[PDB]
Order: C-alpha cells, then sequence, then structure tokens
C-alpha cells in the first residue's frame, strides 16, 4: 500500500464572494467598493516542512 | 523508567536507510 | 572624499608613463623608441626583486643560509687569507669581464 | 527589526574572519533569520483610440485538455492562481494586446525569478481614470545562505561565512548553543565597547527575567548586570566555559557569550548573484548590457585595464576588450583608410 | 594537572587527555578492555519520560563528545515533512505555517517506520510503512453568544486557535492494525501553530518521516543532550569565621556549607556548582582555594522532545556508535 | 559489499604501509574523534590524526603512521575493533544501570 | 507573528508555552523571571525566546479581509 | 585563480589573499572573468597568478600573507606557554595537512617527565613537514613587539619575551610566529624567505598549511574578548584620576 | 584558487575544441548537457 | 653562488611594463593620504603641504 499526494472574487471592504462576468464592471455587487481581491486556488498546494 | 526498552524492541530507524 | 578621488593619481601617471617598457638592450624607452633611461635606475634592477633595502641580495641571511645548508662539523675551517682566495677565486673572473 | 541571537564571541573554524559570521545551522533550521520577500507587478489593461481595450484572456491547454507548463498556475481568468507557485519562466498575467491598437498580440507577464516565488494576492481594480488595474503580489520565503549580512546595532555587519551544524558548534554546561559567533577580532580595532556592555546587560536581563537599557548616557549599569549574573551562577563578565563541538574538550579560554541583538539586513547574495556569458548587446556599441536585470556584462574599466598592461597580459588585454565584449570584422581598403 | 581540567582566573588548562602510550616513557595507558571495562562506571541521577541525568565516569571525551554529537544530530525521529494545504485562508503564510507544522515533534516510535528511499517515483515514495498523514481540517467562526464587548478570543469565535492537538493522525494501509494501540499524537499537544479569525480556515495534510537531526532540526530527538565535566573544588586551607561565609557566597546555595562547631567552610556538595570561579577574583581565596573539573567525569543531561525516553536515545547514540565502527571494519579498503 | 566507503589514498601512502591515509565518506567529527583517540591508545601508532577538508564535502581524511611492527590498516583495522568493544562495554553497563535503577 | 515552536538555539519546545505566560502574568500577576522559571524556561535562550517575542498575529488579525 | 566549483552563492577566497583585493566579506562584490582563449588564459595563469604575485612591486615586500585570525591562531600556538603531547601534536599536522602528508615527527622538547612538543616545533613541522620536503629555511627576524634582553651585551634572542624569531634550517629556535615574520610589508617574513629560496608553490604550500591549521586550531583552543578585557585595574582609576 | 558557485558555473562556460587529447571527455559533457554542472551549454561545429 | 645567483635574478626583465608598474607604485600609497591637510598634534611646523 502506496499513496498519492496526500473565478471567485473577495471585495476588499466587505469580504463577499462575487463571480466576475464577461465585460461587466469591476465593482462590488453588495457594496459599491472598486478592489476586488481573487480567493485563495483550490487546488492542492505542496510545502516542504523546512 | 528502568525499562530496557531497546531489548524489547527490534529497532528498524537506527539501521542505515 | 578619498573613495571619491581614488585612483586619480594612478591614472595620471598611467597617461604619463603607460608606454614605457624594459628594453632588450636594457633600455627604457617610449613607444617612439626615444630613451628615457639608459639603464631602468642607473642599475638595471627590478624592485620586485630586492631582497635587500633596494639592494638585491641580503647578505646577512644569504651568509646564514649558505652556512647553515653546508654544514658539517667534519669539516675544515679555511684560514683566513684562505676564505678570501676563494672569494677571489669566484669574483675577479666576472671582476675582468666588465 | 531582528532577532536575539545567541552569540559566542570566539575565532572559530575559520570561516570569521573579516567580519564573516558563523551562523549556527538549526537555528536557521528553527526559524532563526527567516524572512520574506514580497513584490508587486502592474499592469493596467488600457483603452484606444480605435475603441479597443487589452484582455486578459488565456490558459490554453494541451490535447488532453491538461494546461500547458507555462499556464500551469495560471486560472481561468488568466492571472494566477493566488497559493501557487511560480517557477521562473512561468504566466501569471496573460496580457493580450491588440494588434491595432480584433487580433491579439501576447504580452504575457512572465515570472523571470532564480527561485520560485508564490502568488499570495491577486488583487482586481480599476484607476481613476476608468480603466482596469492588475497588482500580483509575489512572496518569496528566504533561508538565510553563504554570503546573506548580518548586523548588530555596533555597525559591526558581516555576511554569513559558513553554517555549521549544532553538534559542531560549542556549548555550555547547559547545552545551549550559540546561534551566531561573532569574531573577537572585530573589536579591538573598532572600539565598541557597547555591545559588550550590551552582551552582558542582555543576558541578565534574560537571566533576571526584565529587559534591560542601553539608553545614552545612561542604561542599564554594569555593576548591577554582573550581580544579577553572579546571581544567576554566571561569571560576572559573562565568560563561560565552553566545551568544543567538535572535540568535546573544555575550551582552554573563557568565552564571551550571551544574547546579542542582529538584524537581517536586505542585502541577500541571493538578490546579488550574477552571471553572464553572452545575451543582449546595446544597439549602438554592440557591447554587453549595463543592467543586472538586462543580463549585462561587468565592465573592465580603465583602472582594470592599467593593471593588466602593469602585468604585460597583451593577449588578455585583446581578448578581455575586443574579443569578448565587441570584436567586428570590417573590410577595410588598403588604398583609401575607410 | 592528573586528570584534573584546572580552572584559572584567566584560562583553562590540563584540558587533553594525555591518556595514551606515548605521552610518557612509560609506554603505559595502552588500550585494552578489562581495564576499561573495569574502570568505567555509570551513575544514573534521575529519569523521567523526557529527561534523564547520568554520570558516564572514567570515559574519554571524545567517546562522550561521540555520543552527545550522535544523540543530537544522528539519531532518527520522525517529523513531518511535507504539507500538502488544501485550504489555507489565515493571516500564517503557507510556508510559515509548513515549517511551524515541520517543527511540531510527533509521539511516534521510530523503528515503527522505515526509512523512505528517495529514489523512487514521487507516486511510489510513501507507504504505510514509511510515513505518518497527519491531518489537519479547523475553520473559525464566530462564537453564537454575547458575552462582555471585546473580550479575550477564546470566546468571541470557535476555533480561534490552532494547537499541535489539532492534528489528527490518519492511519494508512495498515497502520490501523499497526498504530491501533499507539495512535500519533503530538508530543507537546497545545503547541501554538496558528491564530485565526472568523471566515479563516487551514485545511492540510502532512507526510510525516524517518530523519536525522543532521538534515534538518526538526528531526532531533532531544531538546538538548549535552554534557558537563564535574566540578571539582579544593578547599587547600581552612576557611573561617566571616571569610567561611564569603566564600561560600563565592558558589551557589548548596555548594558548600559551614561545619557546625569547626566553623570551616567544606565542601558540601560540588555537583551543584557552576564554575563562575567568582572566588577566583577576591585576591582573599586566591591561594586557599583551587577550581577543577574532573576531565573524565561526565554528568550527562538528556532531555528528549518526547517521542522516546532519554535512555533510550542514549542507547540509540551508543549504537549508532559501534554501528557505524562495525561498517567500516566490514568494508573493504579500495585502492 | 560496499566499495565506496573507505578508500586508500595511495598518494600519501609509503612503501610496505606502516604509514597510510584513508578517506571515510558520510563522516565527520563524530567518528574520526574517537577512531583517533582509540588508534593512539595502540603502541605501535606514531602518529595519528583525522582531517574534513572541507565543510562543502561529507569526506573524512585519517592518517595513520605506525613504527615498523605493523601497517596502517592493521592498526585501522585494531582501532575499529577496539572502539566496537568500548562501546560494547558502555552499552553493557548503560543498559545494567538502567535496568536496576 | 506567533511564537516559534522551538527555542532557536537548543531546539526546545516553547510555542506551548505562550498561552500560559501569558495567563501567569494577566492572572495571578507574577514577575516576567518567575513566570519563565515556572514554566521550565531555565536556559537563557529559551527565556528569551518567550521573553522578547513580540505578538505581531494579534495585530494583524485586526485586518482581517475575510470578516 | 584557479576556479574551484562549490554548491553556495558566493565566490570564495583564502583570506590570505584578501590584502591583495582589500576586501573584508561584510557585503564586498568582487568580478570574476574567464578568459576565452588558450593564449589569454595562459597570460592570465602565468603573469596574474597569485603564486607569482605574493609580492608588490612597488617595494617587493609580500602582500599575500596571513591575515588576522591565521596571525592569531600561529602566535597562540608558538606562544611559549604552549606544549603538546604526541595526541594533540599529531592531529595539528593532521589538521594542518589535510590528512595526506606524511610527517617526521622530531624529538620532543621536554622528554622527562613527560613527552611534550613545544609550538615552535609544530611550526617548525609546518615549514617543512618531511625529509623528502625541500624547504630549508634560515632567518632571523624582530617580532613586532621586541623587548631587548636584560643586557646590552646579549644577543636579540634573549630578549625578555619571545621578541625575536632564530629559524635555523627550517628549525624555529625562538620567538613567537607574528605578523612581522607570517604578514606583510616585511622581507624577513617566513613565507617571504620560503619564496625567495624554493619558488611560489612551496611558498603558497606553506601558507595552505598555515591557513588550515589556524582555521582548524582556533576554534577548539578558544579566543575571547569580553568585558573583562577592557576593564580597568582598580588601582588604574586612582592613578588615572590623580594623573 | 576561488570557490565559484557551481549556478555561476553552469552559466560561465569556456569553448574548448576538441582534440585527439579531450575528445572522450567533451563528449560526456554534452552527454551531461547544460544543467549537470559538468556538462556543457553550446557544440559549434567544425563547418558550421 | 647564492649571492651571484640572486643578483641575476633581479634584473629587470625585458618586456616589463615598468612604466605602468611605477604609476601604479607611486599612485597606490598616494590613495590612502588625506586631501586636506592633517598633522600631528604639538608639531606646530609651517602650513606645509
Ligand atoms: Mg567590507
Ligand atoms: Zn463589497
Ligand atoms: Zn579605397
Ligand atoms: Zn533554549
Amino acid at each position: 500500500x502506496x499513496x498519492x499526494x496526500x473565478l471567485k472574487y473577495i471585495c476588499a471592504e466587505c469580504s463577499s464572494k462575487l463571480s466576475l462576468s464577461r465585460t461587466d464592471a469591476v465593482r462590488c455587487k453588495d457594496c459599491g467598493h472598486r478592489i476586488l481581491l481573487k480567493a485563495r486556488t483550490k487546488r492542492l498546494v505542496q510545502f516542504e516542512a523546512r | 523508567v528502568s525499562r530496557d526498552t531497546w531489548n524489547t524492541k527490534n529497532m528498524r530507524s537506527l539501521e542505515p536507510p | 572624499v578619498k573613495t571619491a578621488e581614488t585612483g586619480y593619481m594612478s591614472r595620471r601617471l598611467m597617461k604619463s608613463l603607460e608606454d614605457l617598457s624594459c628594453q632588450y638592450d636594457n633600455t627604457v624607452r617610449t613607444s617612439a623608441n626615444g630613451i628615457v633611461q639608459f639603464t631602468y635606475g642607473g642599475d638595471g634592477l627590478d624592485p620586485l626583486e630586492m631582497e635587500g633595502n633596494a639592494q638585491p641580495v641580503n647578505f646577512n641571511r644569504s651568509w646564514d643560509h649558505a652556512y647553515n645548508i653546508t654544514f658539517n662539523n667534519q669539516d675544515k675551517g679555511l684560514l683566513p687569507y684562505a676564505i678570501m682566495e676563494t672569494a677571489n677565486e669566484i669574483l675577479g673572473p666576472l671582476e675582468e669581464r666588465l | 527589526a531582528g532577532q536575539n541571537a545567541t552569540v559566542a564571541v570566539m575565532s572559530y573554524s575559520g570561516y570569521d574572519i573579516e567580519d564573516a559570521l558563523v551562523l549556527n545551522k538549526s537555528s536557521i533550521d528553527r526559524g532563526f533569520g527567516r524572512c520574506e520577500t514580497r513584490r508587486k507587478t502592474t499592469t493596467v489593461l488600457k483603452r484606444y483610440a480605435n475603441h479597443t481595450q487589452d484582455i486578459i484572456g488565456g490558459m490554453r491547454v494541451d490535447e488532453n485538455g491538461d494546461p500547458i507548463w507555462q499556464h500551469q498556475s495560471l486560472g481561468p481568468d488568466g492571472l494566477g492562481e493566488v497559493g501557487m507557485k511560480v517557477q521562473s519562466g512561468q504566466i501569471y498575467i496573460n496580457k493580450s494586446v491588440p494588434t491595432n491598437s480584433t487580433q491579439y498580440r501576447e504580452a504575457p507577464v512572465i515570472y523571470r525569478g532564480p527561485e520560485p516565488s508564490h502568488i499570495d494576492q491577486v488583487m482586481m481594480s480599476v484607476s481613476d481614470n476608468d480603466q482596469a488595474l492588475i497588482k500580483v503580489l509575489l512572496r518569496q520565503n528566504r533561508r538565510p545562505e553563504l554570503g546573506d549580512k548580518f548586523s548588530s546595532r555596533h555597525g559591526q555587519k558581516g555576511v554569513c561565512g559558513i553554517i555549521v551544524k549544532q553538534e559542531d558548534m560549542p556549548f555550555n554546561d547547559q547545552g545551549i548553543v550559540p546561534d551566531i559567533i561573532m569574531n573577537p577580532h572585530g573589536f579591538p580595532s573598532r572600539m565598541t565597547v557597547g555591545k559588550m556592555i550590551e552582551l552582558i546587560s542582555g543576558k541578565a536581563g534574560v537571566l533576571n527575567g526584565t529587559l534591560e537599557y542601553g539608553t545614552c548616557f545612561g542604561g542599564s549599569k554594569l555593576e548591577d548586570m554582573s550581580k544579577i549574573l553572579v546571581d544567576q551562577g554566571f561569571n560576572y563578565s559573562g565568560k563561560d566555559m565552553l566545551y568544543s563541538g567538535i572535540t568535546g574538550e573544555c575550551l582552554q579560554a573563557y568565552i564571551f557569550f550571551g544574547p546579542i541583538y542582529y538584524q537581517k539586513l536586505k542585502h541577500m547574495v541571493l538578490d546579488k548573484m550574477h552571471a553572464r556569458a553572452r545575451g543582449p548587446r546595446a544597439v549602438l556599441t554592440r557591447q554587453p548590457t549595463e543592467g543586472r536585470s538586462r543580463d549585462g556584462g561587468l565592465r573592465l574599466g580603465e583602472m582594470e585595464r592599467d593593471c593588466v598592461i602593469a602585468y604585460g597580459a597583451s593577449q588578455l588585454l585583446l581578448e578581455r576588450l575586443m574579443i569578448s565584449s565587441d570584436a567586428f570584422e570590417v573590410d577595410v581598403c588598403d588604398k583609401c583608410g575607410l | 594537572m592528573s586528570n584534573i581540567v584546572g580552572i584559572e582566573y584567566n584560562r583553562v588548562t590540563n584540558t587533553t587527555s594525555t591518556d595514551f602510550p606515548g605521552f610518557s616513557k612509560d609506554a603505559e595507558n595502552e588500550w585494552n578492555v578489562e581495564k576499561f571495562k573495569k574502570d568505567f562506571e555509570v551513575n544514573i541521577s534521575s529519569l523521567d519520560a523526557r529527561e534523564a541525568n547520568f554520570d558516564l565516569i572514567n570515559i574519554d571525551t571524545s567517546i562522550a563528545n561521540a555520543f552527545r554529537r550522535i544523540m543530537i544530530s544522528e539519531v532518527p525521529s520522525v517529523a513531518a515533512e511535507y504539507v500538502y494545504f488544501f485550504n489555507n485562508t489565515s493571516v500564517i503564510q503557507d510556508e510559515v505555517l509548513a515549517h511551524r507544522i515541520g517543527l511540531v515533534p510527533l509521539k511516534v516510535d521510530p523503528d515503527m517506520l522505515t526509512w523512505v528511499d528517495s529514489n523512487l517515483p514521487d507516486d511510489e515514495k510513501f507507504t504505510d510503512e514509511n510515513t505518518i498523514v497527519l491531518s489537519l481540517n479547523v475553520k473559525c467562526t464566530r462564537n453564537p453568544d454575547a458575552p462582555k464587548g471585546s473580550t479575550d478570543p477564546k470566546e468571541l469565535y470557535n476555533n480561534a486557535h490552532v494547537y499541535a492537538r489539532d492534528l489528527k493522525f490518519e492511519p494508512q494501509g495498515r497502520q490501523s492494525t499497526t498504530f491501533a494501540d499507539c495512535p500519533v499524537v503530538p508530543a507537546d499537544p497545545d503547541i501554538l501553530l496558528a491564530k485565526l479569525r472568523p471566515g479563516q480556515e487551514i485545511s492540510l495534510k502532512a507526510h510525516c518521516i524517518l530523519g536525522i537531526g543532521g538534515d534538518h532540526a526538526k528531526f532531533s530527538p532531544v531538546s538538548t543532550a549535552s554534557y558537563r565535566l564535574l566540578p571539582q573544588i579544593n578547599i587547600l586551607q581552612p576557611i573561617k569565621g566571616e571569610s567561611a561565609r564569603r566564600f561560600q557566597k563565592c558558589f551557589p546555595p548548596g555548594v558548600i556549607g559551614i561545619d557546625e562547631g569547626s566553623d570551616e567552610a567544606y565542601v558540601k556538595d560540588a555537583r551543584k556548582d557552576t564554575v563562575s570561579r567568582e572566588v577566583l577574583r577576591y585576591e582573599e581565596f586566591a591561594d586557599k582555594v583551587k577550581l577543577g573539573r574532573v576531565r573524565n567525569h561526565f554528568i550527562f543531561n538528556v532531555e528528549s522532545a518526547g517521542a522516546m525516553t532519554p535512555e533510550e536515545i542514549f542507547f540509540k547514540s551508543v549504537r549508532i556508535l559501534k554501528n557505524k565502527a562495525e561498517y567500516l571494519k566490514n568494508c573493504p579498503i579500495t585502492q | 559489499p560496499d566499495r565506496e566507503k573507505i578508500k586508500l589514498l595511495t598518494q600519501a601512502t609509503s612503501e610496505d604501509g606502516t604509514s597510510a591515509s584513508f578517506q571515510i565518506v558520510e563522516e565527520d567529527h563524530t567518528l574520526g574523534n574517537a577512531l583517533r583517540y582509540v588508534i593512539m591508545k595502540n603502541p605501535d601508532v606514531e602518529f595519528c590524526g583525522y582531517s574534513i577538508p572541507h565543510p562543502s564535502e561529507n569526506l573524512l581524511n585519517i592518517r595513520i603512521q605506525t613504527y615498523g611492527e605493523t601497517t596502517a590498516v592493521d592498526a585501522l583495522q585494531k582501532g575499529l575493533k577496539d572502539l566496537m568493544d568500548l562501546c560494547d562495554v558502555v552499552e553493557s553497563k548503560f543498559t545494567e544501570k538502567i535496568k536496576s535503577m | 507573528m506567533i511564537v516559534p515552536v522551538r527555542c532557536f538555539s537548543c531546539g526546545k519546545v516553547v510555542g506551548d508555552k505562550w498561552e500560559s505566560y501569558l495567563n501567569l502574568l494577566q492572572e495571578d500577576e507574577l514577575d516576567e523571571g518567575t513566570a519563565l522559571s515556572r514554566l521550565g524556561l531555565k536556559r537563557y535562550c529559551c527565556r528569551r525566546m518567550i521573553l522578547t517575542h513580540v505578538d505581531l498575529i494579534e495585530k494583524f488579525l485586526r485586518y482581517n479581509p475575510l470578516e | 585563480h584557479y576556479a574551484k566549483i562549490r554548491p553556495w552563492r558566493t565566490f570564495r577566497l583564502n583570506e590570505c589573499v584578501c590584502t591583495p583585493y582589500n576586501a573584508d566579506f561584510d557585503g564586498d562584490e568582487m568580478n570574476l572573468h574567464v578568459p576565452q582563449t588558450e593564449e589569454a588564459r595562459a597570460e592570465a595563469i602565468n603573469l596574474m597568478g597569485v603564486k607569482n604575485n605574493l609580492l608588490t612591486p612597488k617595494s617587493g615586500e609580500p602582500i599575500i600573507a596571513a591575515t588576522q585570525d591565521f596571525i592569531t591562531g600561529s602566535y597562540l600556538i608558538s606562544h611559549k606557554d604552549s606544549f603538546y603531547d604526541r595526541a594533540t601534536l599529531t592531529q595539528l599536522l593532521s589538521m594542518m595537512s589535510d590528512g595526506i602528508e606524511h610527517f617526521d615527527i622530531p624529538p620532543p622538547a621536554i622528554m622527562k617527565p613527560y613527552y611534550l612538543w613545544t609550538g615552535k616545533q609544530v611550526f617548525s613541522l609546518l615549514i617543512k613537514p618531511n625529509h623528502n620536503s625541500p624547504v630549508v629555511i634560515n632567518l632571523d627576524a624582530k617580532n613586532k613587539v621586541f623587548v631587548p634582553p636584560k643586557s646590552k651585551s646579549l644577543p636579540n634572542e634573549m630578549s625578555q619575551n619571545d621578541g625575536f624569531v632564530i629559524i635555523r634550517g627550517s628549525q624555529i629556535l625562538s620567538g613567537v610566529m607574528d605578523k612581522s615574520v607570517l604578514g606583510d610589508g616585511k622581507k624577513h617574513s617566513v613565507f617571504y624567505t620560503i619564496l625567495r629560496d624554493y619558488g611560489p608553490q612551496e611558498a603558497a604550500n606553506a601558507m595552505n598549511r598555515m591557513a588550515k591549521l589556524c582555521a582548524r586550531f582556533l576554534g577548539n583552543r578558544g579566543f575571547s574578548i569580553g568585558i573583562n578585557d577592557v576593564t580597568p585595574a582598580d588601582d588604574l582609576k586612582q592613578k588615572k584620576e590623580e594623573l | 584558487e576561488v570557490a565559484v558557485p557551481d549556478r555561476v558555473a553552469k552559466v560561465l562556460t569556456y569553448p574548448e575544441k576538441v582534440t585527439r587529447y579531450n575528445r572522450h571527455k567533451l563528449q560526456e559533457l554534452i552527454v551531461n548537457g547544460p544543467n549537470v554542472h559538468p556538462g556543457a551549454n553550446y557544440l559549434l561545429k567544425r563547418n558550421e | 653562488e647564492i649571492a651571484l645567483f640572486k643578483y641575476r635574478k633581479a634584473r629587470l626583465e625585458p618586456g616589463t611594463a615598468i612604466g605602468a608598474i611605477g604609476a601604479q607604485s607611486i599612485g597606490e600609497p598616494g590613495t590612502q593620504m588625506t586631501l586636506k591637510t592633517f598633522h600631528f598634534a604639538g608639531v606646530a611646523s609651517m602650513n606645509v603641504t
């Protein structure tokens, strides 16, 4: 027995999940905040514990 | 304490890989 | 200030003396083959090879080294005139060569 | 900005001469001197007179449906995924520019780094003039290595000259080992007695449980710190008797031994190492570029030229100056010198 | 001199063994067991689950330091090596958190795991005999409660702190039976790994393998293993009166005492002595005392991180030294 | 049959042995110092010392010069046997004190 | 940021001592020295790891972007 | 220089050659050039080579020689209070070489009650390890701190300290190994005399032995500076005050 | 001598011409290639 | 023999860039002397450059 291993946006103001459409706007839908952050990717990231 | 743990157990890590 | 003015005199003198080199007839000449010194330092001696006080040989160290390297208790010391005889057998051919 | 390194002021291993430091491996392993770099890259999806704008379309794949290597950490939007490692050659902003600013010439933002980075922030926004603004923050965890620069608040800087294993380090009666070994020859000429007083004050401070003071024209008095050291069982002067790590014998000198505040300076050899064989040359001079970022070559100046002439190395002069900088096979007329 | 390290006011003397033939005209001190066997002695002072203190008596510095070095750097232990992050929305960076998890010492006894072969493929390197898999799934949420406004975070939120004990042992393959009676837990379960606010989560798995303290500090089994020579204080002439009390103050509390009746200061317990050589700075006791350390009497203190007992660590170090000598002996010498 | 562990350095070797340098890879001060001590405890050995020529390499160079009674290889083999015996004595005494406690 | 798991010098586990040291200082208030000695931090390197640590993570968490 | 490929990211140089470069390992950077032709390569290594340039051309004085910790380690070895038994002596000689050099062990300076070698014998073996070594050095030198003998008629080696170095047949018969006899600027240097009599290769061999020996010896001997080293004694307080 | 990082040794090359004396060595360096340090980065053929 | 051999060795070799060497030999020690006039305290001489 062996082993293997082991477009969401966040408004910088209200911390809400957003989905940016194709060429709509770059603003939050809840507040008017104009700064959006990519949420952490879903895929696996492997780090050497050193 | 006062136990000879090394005699009881057959070691494996200690041998060189 | 020193780091600003580092390599100023070096560069200036480099432009002055850059082309001077020793020739195969023991002369120092310009690139225009003009004689600056008929012999370097009036001596012909390289300052990189001076072991004395700007003199080519350190006589005291050389004598001690020779004594130690050729030492043998089973050896005969020359009489004071015989030391000069050996010295004048070596030197004197080279003295009359010149 | 710094860490309290356990410091032993002693000559050691011969890699600590002329200000070089001896760093303890396994102090580094436990996080001593660890730091991260964070760098920002800004792009603007600008707008154009012909009612056109740039795009971030991308993340193309190969036959299997698997993303190509250059797009390995990209994500559907064409902006490098947050959390993913980006290696040298990989794309983290997929900027396409119109060919007639319909068709889009690729202008991807490539990561060109000797060491891999990680994407920790991707900020999508607009600037005051209405047009999209992209910022991607790349973080790079750094582990101290040979040539990394440290300083001790007293002007005694110096690079890491060797990283030795903990067992090779000298140890005291309690098994404490230095995190850093500061060579004792840096003291007599620089005359930083404040560094010694700081070592003793910090040692008495940790033993007593109190942060001490080194305030100018004042601070914690040396005799009071000595009293604390003696009351705790240590020598008043801060010199513990140590055992050699490599032999185990008592060192014949008592070693000045205690905590010193150390700063890791921004100057890290990872950002300084540069090597050019052949690369870009200037369009005008046909000579190697002048920038470490532009893979530039190292200038051989007039003073180095003077040194090489003084050596009388004519062929080396030719090789360094003409052949390996700019050698041009010209055609020269023998009638007109043109 | 003669087996005693001299502790002077400005130097340390007589630190080398001088127990070999060719030290003196009497080519004595040739090696032989049945002389070393009868002179060598072990006196154990204390034993815990995490600390031991014993005296290797009548042994050379090279051998004692060989054991110490082996314990620190060459005795294998188990620590997390690779951390796979499914989700990490805390302020602590992924690699910082991974390094911390690596520094968490696991209570898995080595010799339950085999060394990982790194020549194998990545898909074929980790097995149920090579690896311990620890997961960590924490999501921080606001406490559905209402205590005093702006109180300590332990009750404003849920899972506001991530401890090492939150690392869960995940048996793989046949470890479900091998480790059924000794489940893998942190040696120190209150180790604070990360602090997170509501909406932040840390999801990961960590592969833990055998390693060597020389390869990385996290693998070292001892939070410190070291020794020290046995202090020796020789009161050359009687000290009496208040001068005896000052002499007593020059040393830690229990080291020397004042005899009742004689009022002379005598060495009560030199083991408790730290050699600060405070007495060697007063010029009153300059010729009334000699400080020293017995050069072949080593007071070992071995405090274990927690994966194995300190006496086991020391025995493993002696066995490692013997094994490397024997491996060299068996190896043929190549031109 | 490990053919890479311990090598004999021929440039450092004399005629008829009695003086030889051995190169031992994957070794450091730990084995070097104990081995040197045990080897010096041999009457025929006139010279023993090791050196790790560079920290970058896991390599140890141990030099043995003897008088004519034995060769450096024999002194090395005896040193390894004696180190094994010493560690065996240490093991027995320590396990006995553990059992007694 | 957050307290190191291990003393940089000895390697002793000090990461399980930060909350208990804070509690010893705040509740049943003691001196820093006595609080450090009550936790078994005898070596001065281990004492340094706790005495000089600046708990910046608690400040960094005031800027939580996922509130 | 001859390139030596190594794992880390720095150019590394032996500290003896820091003086010609005026380099001090505090973030100093240096430039490496690879000549690309056979002619340039030969010119570089034969005219600009380190062994061919142990002396400065401005005065002929050595410029590549022992630097600080090397000087101090040499001083601490040759200090008149240094004695070594056979085991310590041979370990020192193995450190000095790589363990790949044969040493002819001389008779000990002290034969009773114990067999002990002085540190000057250690350095004599550094200059000339075995009888196959051609380096036979004879040298007289005044150490940088030379107090004269008690009598104006005594020879200089009778200095009240080890202020005078006598070397006869590669044997150091008096005097500590100071900067004046292992460093720069003096033509009575040990390495200068080795150079002038036997060539750059042997001079560099001796310098390499000294560098390796000091680099291993000082760490295991111990040499530290402390507050007590710069604390004035209590009498000097009163003396300086009234003075 | 000077210690040179293997990282810069893998970019700083020397243009060694193949003779009857070093052909086997240069073939081995070519096989190692641009990434294994005792390797080679470029080959200039005789008649190209 | 030693003295004569050393005297022969001392002779300046033809081809030497002795002018450039002299330039650096006169301009190197100059790179350690102050541009402004500093004098030992108590000399009280004429303010000579
Ligand atoms: Mg510098
Ligand atoms: Zn919003
Ligand atoms: Zn024409
Ligand atoms: Zn500690």
